[PDB]
């Protein structure tokens, strides 16, 4: 069980967030009514590696209980425009066995905080 | 399928003329906020029916043809719930009552059924003659 997405490394102090209706990675085989989901930052740690944000969507993923809006630390939230709040349990997670990470993508003129970018 | 995580309340026996205000209620952690919302209702043996859709501001507005002018929608995202306020009630509007999320930011263009989802419990409305 794995983010379908490769994750964005956070090289600043500043922690990924997104205006709203922005931030949702481009993943062509899935439907404006999926657009929707949170990023889980884990932290690799002797240093401390920077943080990596990693995509999963609403309803899959380390917190598929948490519904659109929950607070938790690390969890932040990402929608498009049309996007539905039902659970996307037909996406799913990957598994790196059968097959590999989409590279992120994000649409031309995504708001990125400091320290954040997208090739 | 999945729990109900939207309910309506509100409904009840009334006399035609009288005004009802409906509410439905996201629950189990739901949020409405940055949300679109629907109305629907089911006349008995009849088809489900769009009732009034509000955008995700409140700014706006659509309603169906024979509610348009004695209905009115509106949303209290603090609260987590949207309200029907139904006047001089016609015993045709009597109806199960129930609403529906619907699109991220969106409104009034989208009124379609497979623009929402998930779908409340809903509240039964008698009129009388």
């Amino acid at each position: 069980t794995a983010s379908w997405f490769t994750a964005l490394t956070q090289h600043g102090k500043e922690d990924l967030k997104f205006p709203r209706g922005q931030g949702v990675p481009i993943n062509t085989n899935s439907s404006p009514d999926d657009q929707i989901g949170y990023y889980r930052r884990a932290t690799r740690r002797m240093k401390d590696l920077s943080p990596r944000w990693y995509f999963y969507y609403l309803g899959t993923g380390p917190e598929a209980g948490l519904p659109y809006g929950a607070n938790k630390d690390g969890i932040i939230w990402v929608a498009t425009e049309g996007a539905l709040n039902t659970p996307k349990d037909h996406i799913g997670t990957r598994n790196p066995a059968n097959n590999a990470a989409i590279v992120l993508q994000l649409p031309q003129g995504t708001t990125l905080p400091k320290g954040f970018y997208a090739e | 399928m999945a729990e109900v995580q939207l309910q309506a309340s509100g409904g009840g026996l009334v006399q035609a003329g009288d005004s009802l205000r409906l509410s439905c209620v996201a629950v189990s952690g739901r949020t409405i906020s940055t949300f679109a919302m629907g109305w629907f209702r089911q006349a008995p043996g009849k088809e489900r029916e769009f009732v009034a859709t509000i955008n995700w501001s409140g700014s706006s507005a659509r309603y169906a043809d024979p509610v348009e002018g004695r209905f009115t929608i509106s949303r209290d995202d603090a609260k987590n719930t949207v309200y029907l306020e139904m006047s001089s009630l016609k015993p045709g509007d009597s109806a199960v009552y129930y609403c529906a999320s619907g699109r991220y930011l969106g409104g009034i263009t989208s009124y379609s059924q497979g623009d929402f989802a998930p779908w409340g419990q809903g509240t039964q409305v008698t009129v009388s003659s």
